[PDB]
């Protein structure tokens, strides 16, 4: 009697490994610049200095 | 009266592995630059008159007669 | 002849699947910290100079 037919195909193979982690991101951008003084701030500091050295101004401006 | 046939063909390749996870964030950026200083000329222009008035008023006050 | 044989055994399992694809690139880091503000000292420096100059100019008139 004739031979039988070949079997069914084998089962699907094993699911592959997880892919690797992606590259790290680029460094963030630089921070914002520090603030520069406004005109009004500058005036306010000058007046402070005047007041803080008023004594020295008076000693210098003293008459005989 | 039949011999079993040969084994079947190889199965299909397995399913692809799961996609990888996103990379870590990058490092913090650099510090921003320091704040710009006002020039001497700008300060002199803004405060010249103030200093002069103050000196004027004070000199006047210290020469007063009662 | 006579009866045909039964179906043979299953084939072998196929190869392992390819590995997963590499993940997405990471996001940019966060901004750096802000730079330091300009201090008042550079203003004080000039104010004191101006004050000195003008006090001298005044004193000069003796």
């Amino acid at each position: 009697g004739p031979p039988g037919p070949p079997g069914p195909p084998g089962p699907p193979g094993a699911r592959g490994e997880p892919g690797n982690i992606g590259f790290p991101g680029p460094p963030g951008p630089p921070g914002p610049p520090g603030r520069a003084p406004t005109d009004q701030h500058i005036k306010q500091v000058c007046m402070r200095v005047i007041q803080e050295h008023f004594a020295e101004m008076a000693a210098s401006l003293k008459r005989p | 009266s039949g011999p079993p046939g040969p084994p079947g063909p190889p199965g299909p390749p397995g399913a692809r592995g799961q996609a990888g996870v996103m990379g870590f964030p990058g490092p913090p950026g650099p510090p921003g630059p320091p704040g710009k200083e006002a020039s001497e000329q700008r300060i002199r222009e803004l405060c010249g008159g103030m200093i002069s008035e103050q000196i004027a008023q004070l000199a006047a006050h210290l020469r007063k007669p009662l | 002849s006579g009866p045909p044989g039964p179906p043979g055994p299953p084939g072998p399992p196929g190869a392992r699947g390819q590995a997963g694809v590499m993940g997405f690139p990471g996001p940019p880091g966060p901004p750096g910290p802000p730079g330091r503000d300009a201090t008042d000292q550079h203003i004080v420096d000039v104010a004191l100079k101006m004050l000195q100059e003008q006090l001298a100019e005044v004193a000069v008139s003796a």
